[PDB]
RNA sequence: CCCGUUCGGCACCUUACGAUAAAUCAAAAUGUUUGGGCUCCUGGGGGAGUAUGGUCGCAAGGCUGAAACUUAAAGAAAUUGACGGAAGGGCACCACCAGGGGUGGAGCCUGCGGCUUAAUUUGACCAACACGGGGAAACUCACCAGGUCCAGACACGAUGAGGAUUGACAGAUUGAGAGCUCUUUCUUGAUUUCGUGGGUGGUGGUGCAUGGCCGUUCUUAGUUGGUGGAGUGAUUUGUCUGCUUAAUUGCGAUAACGAACGAGACCUUAACCUGCUAAAUAGCCCGUAUUGCCUUGGCAGUACGCCGGCUUCUUAGAGGGACUAUCGGCUCAAGCCGAUGGAAGUUUGAGGCAAUAACAGGUCUGUGAUGCCCUUAGAUGUUCUGGGCCGCACGCGCGCUACACUGACAGAGCCAGCGAGUACUCCCUUGGCCGAGAGGCCCGGGUAAUCUUGUUAAACUCUGUCGUGCUGGGGAUAGAGCAUUGCAAUUAUUGCUCUUCAACGAGGAAUCCCUAGUAAGCGCAAGUCAUCAGCUUGCGUUGAUUACGUCCCUGCCCUUUGUACACACC
RNA sequence: UCGGGUCUUGUAAUUGGAAUGAGUACAAUUUAAAUCCCUUAACGAGGAACAAUUGGAGGGCAAGUCUGGUGCCAGCAGCCGC
């Protein structure tokens, strides 16, 4: 019997911890000074959703935060 | 208490370990009490319970005889009494 | 060999503080148990011997009642 | 030589009016009611018959003879147990006689030891080892190499909606579409996070800390109050010389009499009922239609009857029946044996429950039964991937197949019983069709004396082939191919098809089980189960040789006996 | 029947009454001279005072199967023992 050594040889595990953001979302307009406001970010298709949903364009490629709508733009 | 009662035998055990390093059994009697057969399957009551105390674990024993009869006993009805007459006589 | 040499610590196995524990095993001291037998025995018996012989449910399911502005 | 009296000796038997703690004693009496006469010796156990002095002796030694110091018990007589390499009686096919069938010989299945491996998880040494209901492909699983999650309750202090706290596409990254992590930013929002305290869980340790349960002592016959007798007392007789029985089951003798548990009685099941109550989910007779042959008028079959008649057979309820009944020789008796009658004459056969009291018996790996210790977020918690428990030079145990002619092989004839079966699931499966074989497709019945099922089982019986040769007896080892169960078959699950054709000629020293529908042979159902039985629990078919005993061996209990033991020969 | 009266006792309840020396101090007495004692003017008791201790509570041996701490340690116990 007896509890033998164990020596774990990778170092750790470290979660994915969330970076900082302060109020981003004050980011997401462009007011057209003391006028109407358009918007920034067009939608998607919006079949369960509709409000405030914005598309992750980066490069060439796009999804929904609950739709997951994968797009490939290019 | 049992007995007071009006009960035909009884038998208490208890058994376990409470304030010592090995354990100890006692058992208290009185009356009668069967064990064999049927009559002992029916007769008798028991029932058994656990008890638990700061130091283990106390196992209780107990058994009762109530007192439709026996197989073995017997009962003989007791002889009617008569008396010898004059051998004549007559009636309506 | 199971029995002579204990493979076990030694911890308290005091037959007088048992005594205590369970039954002091003394005459003198039976005698005073059966008294207090006697007196616990006549209250157990005594008590099984004296033994022998403003409407809101609808409100719960009305709760859609209240009502809101159509449109 | 015989009978008797007396004096003086060596002794003995019964008894206690007497004595003592008792064992016992005609003195060990005439002693708390204490005095016939005289001499010697001891004052808890060791140190110690030692040291020193004196004295006798050729010497060994003899006679006389302390203290310091240490200790709470040493010792006598008797009682109950335990133990004995002591004796006497009894019981038992887990003992033997008279025998039957076997194992230990070979091959294989399967458990243990050991060896080896990263791991080969672990419990147990008559009463452990085909046991843990343990026939593990994952799961089970407690082990190894790896990867996730918290379900870390509540209370306190702080971050915090000028945002505590959650999830995620793609690319990379890993067996792995695990957001496990890394690149970038969308979404949810006070339940969470940090630290402190405090809990929860654990097939983690301790069965030598426990409960509960089971096994063994022990299938044997043993264990106790009341009144009385003996002893100052613990205790003892009752509970026994003898005979009998499976039995402390009985008869008897008796300082004992009358009783209580255990055994017996009790309950389940197997055998009998032409007598009762019966039954289309069981049968027979009878009546219609109808088939074949002899023809005759019948025989052998099919379908129907539901107020046609009945319950012998099948089946379940109430009861009855065997009690040793009658006999013939033993014998006080209890009984035993033998013949007749009867379905039944070993307690009619077989089981269930089962006394006082114990064991350092087994189980913490059954339990949200349970103390303490240990671990807790790099988990001993839970979960996913792969492996292993099966790895093998070799020792041992429970089983399976054979060594053939009392057999093998090929046709044909053909007889059971106990049981089991489908709802949110996939059971038992008939019939029709395809398929060499294993299998496949399509209707259907049965939640059941209704369907599977008359379960047409195996053994067995008749007619032939083979013919003493390890040959057509034997089937280990391996190659190829075809299916089924399952997410997955490699270390082959199993089945089917063809080929390959090992050892083994009745098994040494040793040793087991068993007394009549029994041993033995042969198969079938159920349990685990999606598949896998060489395993266990039950069922039926065929069906014998030898005995109605003893204490010689191996166990066990009762009496007598011994003890410096009583935690009791560990 | 939670009822009424007659005697005794106690009161984590209230008060109400009288008394006295432990000390202290005018006088005289005591004595070779003093002190103490025996008398006696003026003072002297209401709570934390004018406040009693030494050994014990398993048995011999009288008196708790209290409550917190320690865990064959510290210790106690003439003896048996904890």
């Amino acid at each position: 019997k007896k509890r033998k050594k164990k020596v774990y040889t990778t170092p750790k595990k470290i979660k994915h911890k969330r970076k900082k953001v302060k109020l981003a979302v004050l980011k997401y307009y462009k007011v057209d000074s003391d006028g109407k406001i358009e918007r920034l970010r067009r939608e998607c298709p919006n079949e369960s959703c509709g409000a405030g949903v914005f598309m992750a364009s980066m490069q060439d490629r796009q999804y929904c935060g609950r739709c997951h709508l994968t797009y490939v733009f290019d | 208490f049992i007995m007071e009662s009006g009960a035909k035998g009884c038998e208490v055990v208890v058994s376990g370990k409470l304030r010592a390093a090995r354990a100890k059994s006692m058992k208290f009697t009185d009356g009668f009490m069967i064990h064999s057969g049927q009559p002992a399957r029916e007769f008798i009551d028991t029932a058994t319970r656990h008890v638990l105390l700061r130091q283990g674990v106390l196992g209780i024993k107990v058994k009762i005889m109530r007192g439709k009869t026996l197989p073995d006993v017997v009962t003989v009805i007791e002889p009617k009494e008569e008396t010898p007459v004059v051998q004549p006589m007559s009636q309506d | 060999g199971d029995r002579h040499p204990t493979r076990s610590a030694p911890r308290s196995n005091s037959e007088k503080q048992a005594s205590q524990g369970w039954g002091a095993t003394e005459g003198e001291a039976e005698l005073k148990d059966e008294q207090a037998a006697e007196e616990i025995a006549q209250t157990e018996k005594k008590e099984a011997a004296e033994g022998e012989a403003y409407l809101a449910k609808l409100a719960e399911k009305k709760l859609a009642l209240e009502q809101e502005n159509a449109l």
